[PDB]
């Protein structure tokens, strides 16, 4: 159904993974960048299935603190939601 | 009953018989009467309803947690089409607030 991937090897900072995240989900225009609104695009607005490709998780995690591994979980719980999210980790 | 959907009508409901208006259906129930968020359809099968009463796990730890306390969410300003940013979240002791920029930020209305 939709396709997302994170190169994140090219995130620098956590605005730009909202930021990738935004264009890749196709989220609204108000988006609010953060670990709710992401919950709520995920569970009242996402087109599914989905098939989040999530490269490079590592360097990701170096310039965004805790928020590489919080909006992982975030991705997490709305699978164990019922939501039709594929996550691949690389 | 007519609906009920706007920030002070929600929260005095909320206060007063401690469960939201009756146009309220949470994403679960929307989803089983065919609800498809993409598609923007919640009207077509559920009229006259919005999304509100699940959960609101305050990710961001914005509203103030205590042990005993959970949150719930419920869509504000909603009547057609694809969902907007308003929202109005409320606790089991029954402490109101309300987010109109998707979340970012809360201003406690109750």
């Amino acid at each position: 159904m939709k396709k997302a991937v994170i190169n994140g090897e090219q995130i620098r900072s956590i605005s730009d993974l909202h930021q990738t995240l935004k264009k890749e989900l196709a989220l609204p225009e108000y988006y609010g960048e953060n670990l709710d609104a992401l919950w709520d695009a995920l569970t009242g607005w996402v087109e599914y299935p989905l098939v989040l490709e999530w490269r490079q998780f590592e360097q990701s995690k170096q310039l965004t603190e805790n928020g590489a591994e919080s909006v992982l979980q975030v991705f997490r719980e709305a699978k164990a939601e019922g939501a039709d999210i594929t996550i691949i980790l690389s | 009953a007519q609906v009920i959907n706007t920030f002070d009508g929600v929260a005095d409901y909320l206060q007063t018989y401690h469960k939201l208006p009756d146009n309220y259906i949470t994403k679960s129930e929307a989803q089983a009467l065919g609800w498809v968020a993409s598609k923007g359809n919640l009207a077509d099968v559920a009229p006259g309803k919005s999304i509100g009463g699940d959960i609101f796990s305050n990710r961001e730890g914005k509203l103030p947690g205590k042990s005993g306390r959970t949150w719930r969410e419920a869509d504000i300003n909603y009547t057609s089409g694809f969902r907007n940013s308003d929202r109005i979240l409320y606790s089991s002791d029954w402490l109101i607030y309300k987010t109109t920029d998707h979340y970012q930020t809360f201003t406690k209305i109750r």
